[PDB]
């Protein structure tokens, strides 16, 4: 983040000091300057790594989630009333690269949720400002069956109220992970398979833990259904803030095939280039 | 007047802001606080709890007063398990509707070690040695006295003392477990034997009962409150 | 200047060289030709400490009885291999008693070091590169997602190889339900050769016949299970294929030699006895 | 109340934007962090660790393992170019996906010495002299050993020590370079020669592999984050 | 929160407005500045410097170089002007074209001294006088040197120095001028007169040209930035 | 009075005289009817500063071997004659070893004194403008913009001419892809009288015979490629016609010497050789 | 190191500086013209190679002369040849 180092004036040198040559072996990475092999002047340095900060790499909200949902009306069966949305970043591809950069994050959350609204057909009259409720359901709280059962009513669900053609909605998060941080990567399972039991019994998915529970959102329209159907999509922007990461990883060189590391489609991701081309 | 940009997030209702509002009702003489018994300023103060565990929930005590019971007998000594409890205390259905288990449904994490209280409700001529364990997750379950003794445990011996208290320890690897059935933040697993056997003189009722408790340590705690799944409106 | 007013309660509300001698209860080991040893990240294995204490019944610590080197099956290294991989404390389940302590405990814990061995002449090439994978999750071979099986996830001391390209399982009626590594894309979607973001060591034969890797301890918990959670894995590929003589045929043993360090459990129960493939 | 005014912005939702929000879990008991080995502060020290460069992506070789090794042999020397790289850290296909160019792809402009290591593994019964030479752009790409001498190069002597490192020194006209193939900004040609040649004695391979890595130095620096090319999504 | 009240201009965009917005691109390490010759603070300097102005727009000369040669001859004495311009820095044609004009058309308001500077570019052997003239406005433009010396005016003397500066001072009753063909804001009138005539021996040209050049003093000033008509755009 | 306070971290956020005798090197020019001399902006030619140094590698200064004055081809001034211009390091790429050091290295820096003579006797008439123009771009012949190709937009020491009127290129076939510098556009669409806005001097026949400019490396970098950037261009107009005793076809000579400066070069390989016309 | 050149040995017996004494520039007690030097500096004094010979079992050797052999070698023989001393 801070400013770099200078360069400093270097003339010719002859001596039994070596740093060009080194050895790899070691795991280590040679630490050599300009100034180490090729003669070099003074140069007072002004450039800064402020934006290569783990902070400014994840300073930028990312989408991670379109909810569709309608109003229509409770006859229509072609038409989802409201929507529940597991709460994950993996459903897009961007930030879940920048974020497996590394095996262990720990940072607070700010959502911002961007309300868009269209009608489907024209004869049908129109429609007042809508009124939507997001509901922030944790893990082993009760899910709406309908669009207007008892769960609505969030007497402890925290729920956002977001007027259509208000500013998006936003709210922050702060760290919520049961364990000390954030698992990007878990090599191992939720349950272990004890000799004895059914198959059935004991097998759980690879790389799947309770870790990366973190409930659902319920999204629905307030509002009763106008004699005309209204189309709405939510898309949830997803900012990382007060950023600690560790353990950093090669990032992903190949197309994401599930909420895994698997990989089927695009496995030849160079191109092909002369040896001796420039 | 001053200029001023208006940021996103204006217009917006939030549930969980924090804003000043006009006074509907200005200069209201409010009337002032007495000095109430029993003023709760924590949760935790009510999930500090001793209650009932509805251990009992078979088909025909589920839903009456004798799902609380769990029955005793003076039979030879086994290495069965008196009861089972797996130690989900917001998503296990003999622990959701306890105290505890009804203030964790209102939160989605929580940490903390937990208190047993067995309570023996024989006779006063009635002795025995129960071994109660808890086991940490990731091996099976222990189906006998053999395996329990591996955990943690206690055991309790019936006598001038009626109660004993186990204390599960808090031995997780998050910092947090989540409020539902989960594999990766699983909690373990709580188990009742009989140390050596439950022993009557003659004229004595050979079958007695056990009464249990749950509640949460000083150390307890939640986080990230929610909406419970334990009520619901129709219409 | 700018002014900065928090208007909330909640903080999240807020903007943003060569001979070495290395000995671990009755084990020793003795290298000669060393490229010096990696401690991972800097950090040497230590025990929980009482501000991290998630547990609060006693830890038990075998000390020297868990705390010594265990050599695992030698592989053997051609022009055709690939590269091999280990799963810690996987790798170490069937050693002694520290696989006792790790299946008599509900959570382990505990860092290693992990040292390689693979001697070969002066008349002998080939390079290996050996790296510590803190969660190393491998590639499926189905197109169910996070479809492996318990038993082929955890091998064991043989641990598993790599694989020159993917292959799909297709059997639907009785699946594989095993890994599917890829070499160049390190079994996990990603170039082999960004590896060495890792922590790691080159075995270059012409300059070294060993590696030595410090692993502390690596989780986002002070302690997990050990037998649901494998912490590190270690991936050996040959960067440089083997090659001697242009007699062909040749082939080199690769033993590996682990030592559990700061071993810490908790929860004793019952054994666990996992389910075998 | 207060009278203000509504300034322009208002309303907008800028996705860099830096503002306070309402906690959606207030009071919140969050998990404190513990000490993780292997923590980064900035994405410059990812950097400037050394990753193997893709240098042979020939058709058989491209998408293998045999992609990161260049084939030497104990031939008659000649001046033909061993190998040869456009300095394009992020836009070169040899370069962009090493963990450098993965880095640099994700930013706009960027700015420092870079750091080529080679590591030779053929036998230890192999020596030789090889020329690694930096060419700083606007001649023509050096096509063979006579024409990289003039550069920036160092000789590199295979012996006891199998790995040379070359530095690119920083020589830009611009304070910064993009991080695409572009003219006004290019970076220079990065070149391989046999100075003497490989010499090995019978019984020995006659053919030997050398290894390419980069990294950055620690006068780098990126700026202008952007999203990268190197990740997409269908549908 | 607290409470505020949206005064009028909330939600406009007014492209003069000096506010703060969210940076786009966070912790840029923006590149930093080098001491590059000819620094500009204001437009003022450059109006300060000599531009040499077309004085001849004839049909034949306009939009060549021949339009900025005035071309004299050692022809007898008159009275009749040389050359005559309305003091319009911006309007007038004639200067409207140069770099002082060029800046007051991107002005509404100005207001100070100007100097044309007149140089001889004869042969050394050329001897005259002239009578550079400015009236200010009210009175007829003068059409004859007697009408002329009444008004401010320099007699230059055409020697080993052949160049000669008139300062046209401010004389003004508004304080700021229009930079368009205003009577209530008219500047006044150049004019050019022979005080005795051109002389040239023989063997040499009988026919010279002057160059005129306008360029502002330092009391100059303008206000008031307005959009150019001297660039436009199609479609 | 009011009050201004900053919410953002980044600061973009925020709200907005006759006898003169010059030596150089082995070099040396005498002027008796000199008209002074302009330094462009003020600033003296200098070497960069440790401050303000991109490239890492040790400059090579020849100093007096590339430091000194080059005359250029002369060229002839008549009655009809237009105006010239030459391109800056472009017109010395062939002058000694300051051209050699200009191709055998990737970077050169370099300021330069110019000095333009024009002898003529006291019975002629004219004026000549010498204009430094930094960056001078000059508008090309054809309907595509950018069009004119390196070896027309780098001519040498002999440099280019004026033209009274722009003509359009309309062969498609073999297109010229040369300059079409209009005098009174001044070669980029601006009129050819504000041109004294850039450093200048006039060399008027009555009273000086030349002119020197010392121009400063002036540039958006400390240090640029030479074959591919010209920093100055060097343009001369007739600002008054060439006449003379009314003899009619009178024609002299105007000698363009310029000395670089403070030359510096980095990046050293082996030699650049440009595609020639 | 001598401009931009660069020179690394492994297997060097050591260096000879021919009788002991390194070269240096003209002293203003010996020197003859009287006309400014010019000094090329890194521009000349750098290392160039020559064309490299072939050692057989048959080579009898071979000479060079200096400055003679370095007369197409960069800077360094345009300073020769543009000069008189
Ligand atoms: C107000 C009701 C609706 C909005 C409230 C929803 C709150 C949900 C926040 C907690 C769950 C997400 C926490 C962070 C997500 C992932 O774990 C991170 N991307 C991990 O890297």
């Amino acid at each position: 983040a801070n400013n770099l180092p200078d360069t400093q004036s270097s003339g010719p040198a002859h001596s039994k000091e070596t740093p060009a040559l080194t050895a790899v072996e070691t795991g280590a990475t040679n630490p050599l300057v300009p100034s180490d092999t090729v003669q070099t002047r003074h140069v007072i340095q002004k450039r800064t790594r402020s934006e290569s900060t783990v902070e400014s790499f994840f300073a930028r909200g990312a989408c991670v989630a379109i909810i569709e949902v309608d109003n229509d009306a409770p006859t229509k069966r072609a038409s989802k009333l409201f929507s529940i949305w597991k709460i994950t970043y993996k459903d897009t591809v961007q930030l879940r690269r920048k974020l497996e950069f590394f095996t262990y994050s720990r940072f607070d959350m700010e959502l911002t949720f961007v309300v868009t609204s269209n009608y489907t057909d024209a004869n049908n009259g129109h429609a007042l400002n809508q009124v939507y409720q997001i509901m922030y359901i944790p893990p082993g709280a009760p899910i709406p069956g309908k669009w207007n059962d008892y769960t609505w009513q969030t007497s402890s669900n925290p729920s956002l109220f977001y007027t259509y053609g208000a500013p998006p909605a936003r709210i922050s998060v702060p760290y919520v992970g049961i364990a000390n941080a954030y698992s990007h990567f878990y090599d191992g399972f939720a349950k272990v398979p004890l000799a004895g039991q059914a198959s059935t019994e004991g097998d759980s998915l690879y790389g799947a833990a309770s870790l990366n529970d973190f409930g659902s959102l319920a999204v629905r329209v307030v509002n009763d259904h106008n004699p005309t159907k209204l189309t709405s999509k939510i898309r949830v922007y997803m900012k990382p803030k007060h950023v600690r990461v560790w353990c950093p990883r090669p990032p992903r060189a190949v197309p994401y095939y599930g909420p895994g590391v698997d990989y089927k489609d695009g496995l030849a991701p160079l191109p092909e280039k002369g040896l001796t081309t420039y | 007047g001053l200029p001023v940009l208006n940021t996103p997030g204006s217009n917006q209702y939030l549930t969980a802001d924090n804003y000043q509002s006009p006074c509907a009702i200005p200069e209201f003489d409010v009337t002032p606080p007495i000095d109430i018994p029993g003023e709760v300023r924590n949760m935790m103060e009510l999930a500090e709890i001793d209650t009932m565990i509805p251990l009992n929930l078979t088909n025909q005590r589920k839903n009456t007063m004798d799902m609380y019971r769990v029955e005793l007998n003076d039979a030879a000594h086994s290495d069965t398990p008196i009861l089972c409890l797996s130690l989900s205390p917001a998503s296990d259905p003999r622990l959701a509707h306890t105290m505890l288990g009804e203030i964790l449904n209102y939160y989605t994490h929580w940490a903390g070690s937990l208190k047993f209280t067995f309570l023996f409700c024989g006779s006063m001529m009635a002795t025995g040695k129960l071994l109660v364990s808890y086991a940490p997750p990731g091996a099976e379950a222990p189906k006998s006295r053999k395996e329990a003794m591996l955990g943690t445990h206690v055991i309790w011996d019936i006598g001038l003392q009626s109660s004993c208290t186990m204390v599960v320890p808090w031995i997780s690897n998050t910092t947090y477990r989540l409020t539902i059935n989960d594999s990766f933040t699983e909690g373990g697993y709580i188990s009742m034997f009989y140390q050596t056997r439950v022993v009557v003189p003659l004229s004595t009722p050979r079958k007695m009962d056990i009464l249990g408790f749950v509640s949460a340590c000083n150390d307890f705690s939640v986080r990230l409150l929610r909406d419970t799944t334990h009520i619901s409106q129709e219409a | 200047n700018y002014t900065t007013i928090n208007y909330y309660r909640d903080s999240a509300s807020n903007a943003a060289d060569r001979v070495m001698q290395l000995t671990l209860g009755n084990s020793t080991i003795t290298t000669q030709e060393a490229a010096n040893s990696v401690v991972a990240y800097g950090r040497w294995p230590e025990y929980i400490k009482d501000s991290e204490a998630n547990p609060v019944d006693q830890p038990t610590e075998p000390a020297v009885a868990a705390c010594r080197f265990y050599t695992l099956d030698t592989v053997t290294w051609r022009k055709e291999s690939r590269g091999w991989w280990w799963k810690l404390p996987d790798a170490l389940k069937d050693m002694g008693l520290f696989g006792q302590n790790m299946f008599y405990h509900y959570l382990g814990r505990a860092g290693y070091t992990v040292h390689v061995q693979c001697n070969a002449s002066k008349f002998h090439q080939g390079a290996l590169g050996v790296f510590a994978v803190p969660e190393m999750c491998l590639a499926g071979d189905s197109t169910t997602h996070m479809f492996t099986k318990y038993e082929n996830a955890n091998p064991g001391e043989k641990g598993g190889e790599f694989k020159g390209s993917f292959t799909l399982d297709t059997n639907a009626t009785n699946p594989a339900r095993n890994f599917c590594p890829v070499d160049y894309l390190f079994g996990s979607g990603v170039l082999a050769g960004n590896a060495f973001v890792y922590p790691h060591q080159i075995i270059n034969l012409r300059t070294n016949n060993c590696a030595t890797l410090v692993l502390p301890y690596v989780n986002s918990l002070s302690i997990d299970s050990m037998t649901k959670h494998n912490n590190w894995g270690i991936a050996i590929l040959p960067l440089a294929p083997l090659d001697f003589a242009t007699e062909s045929s040749t082939e080199i043993p690769i033993t590996l030699t682990i030592a559990p360090m700061c071993c810490e459990f908790n929860g004793l129960r019952n054994i666990t006895v996992p389910r075998t493939q």
